[PDB]
């Protein structure tokens, strides 16, 4: 846990001009940039659903989220002290966007440029399958470390105070080049903070550096073979961040 | 056993064991597949260990639902043998066989 925040390491950093953890916390400001365009040249196969949706994309829709989903949190009943304004905004958008969709996004993504796919229904659920499009990867640096995707629903991912906390698939699968094919060759298993939370639209995380160095594009893998109503799933395209 | 009852013509009848320990010790159960090929449009519910309109009755018990176009034969839900609703009513399967 070198070279990043501790105790004594902040200690005597400090005497050199040190900020504490205002130096280790990286943020993002408009998070609209970084959003990668699909390899496959083909607006054939790509349905309703998009890019985001691939081939035969069954089981999932653009408005497949329940209304009072927010950003790590859970509405309740009365009002309660120090909570953002997406607990009172309005349950629909006044307008469609790029799929089709009406729902609210969080973090301040654009309705109407970023896509969605989500797995709720009420009565007749099902099994539902989705594998996206094979996102183009640039070039490797030192400031962009990590891919991204933002998702809500029942996900299985690994996090620090919490072992494994199981549930559905994604995966953000990668490929590496070659002939002009493009098969897989891996898969890589989120890292979310909010996994107790099964609705709080939580900004999955992948590292880069855990991928190989000449990787060409990835595509994001959700399965949803649970049939409970309260057991479902909500992707958007993934993107590599500022930071 | 079952089935165990009638109703006058042919028509055998549901009945009703609520057992108190929860599940069975075991669940040998047999669906011929000329009594699926049956079912109308839509189909619904061949055979079932809890009635639908409980409390949750879908994470409990056992459902064997016949679709448009699939026969679901699910668990607490968790899917096991799907299987196409075209080959069942043309002989090409011979009875569904559940265990438990
Ligand atoms: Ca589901």
């Amino acid at each position: 846990q070198y070279p990043t925040y501790s105790n004594g390491w902040s200690n005597v950093r400090a005497f050199v001009g040190g900020c504490g953890l205002a130096d280790d916390v990286l943020v993002e400001p408009d998070t609209n940039a970084g959003f990668m365009k699909p390899l496959d040249g083909d607006s054939g196969s790509w349905g309703p659903l998009g890019p985001l949706g691939g081939v035969n994309p069954v089981g999932f829709t653009p408005n497949g989220v329940p209304e009072h989903t927010v950003a790590e949190a859970i509405v309740m009943k009365p009002n309660q002290p120090g909570t953002d304004y997406d607990w009172d905004a309005p349950t629909k958008l006044t307008s469609p966007g790029i799929n089709g969709s009406t729902v609210p996004l969080p973090y301040g993504l654009d309705p109407a440029r970023v896509p969605l796919a989500g797995t709720y229904t009420t009565g007749a659920q099902q099994q539902s399958t989705l594998v996206s499009a094979w996102y183009l990867l640039p070039k490797p640096d030192d400031g962009h470390p990590l891919v991204v995707v933002t998702a809500a629903g029942k996900i299985a991912g690994n996090s620090v105070l919490h072992g494994y906390t199981p549930g559905q698939t994604v995966v953000l699968e990668y490929a590496m080049p070659g002939p002009g094919a493009l098969v897989p060759a891996g898969r890589m298993v989120p890292d979310d903070l909010y996994g107790e939370q099964p609705k709080a639209w939580r900004n999955l995380r992948f590292a880069r550096a855990k991928m190989p160095a000449d990787a060409v594009a990835v595509r994001v893998v959700a399965e949803d073979l649970s049939l409970t109503p309260e057991d479902w799933i909500a992707v958007t395209p993934p993107r590599v961040p500022d930071l | 056993f079952w089935p165990q009852g009638s109703t006058a013509d042919g028509n055998i009848t549901q009945i009703t064991a609520p057992l108190v320990s929860g599940a069975p010790r075991a669940l040998d159960i047999s669906i011929p597949c000329s009594a699926i090929a049956t079912l109308p449009a839509n189909g619904g519910l061949v055979l079932s260990t809890l009635p639908a309109g409980g409390v949750d009755t879908g994470k409990a018990g056992l459902f064997v639902r016949a679709n448009q176009d699939t026969v679901v034969v699910a668990f607490r839900d968790s899917v096991a043998a799907v299987a196409a609703r075209s080959t069942i009513a043309a002989g090409g399967c011979s009875a569904l066989h559940i265990w438990a």
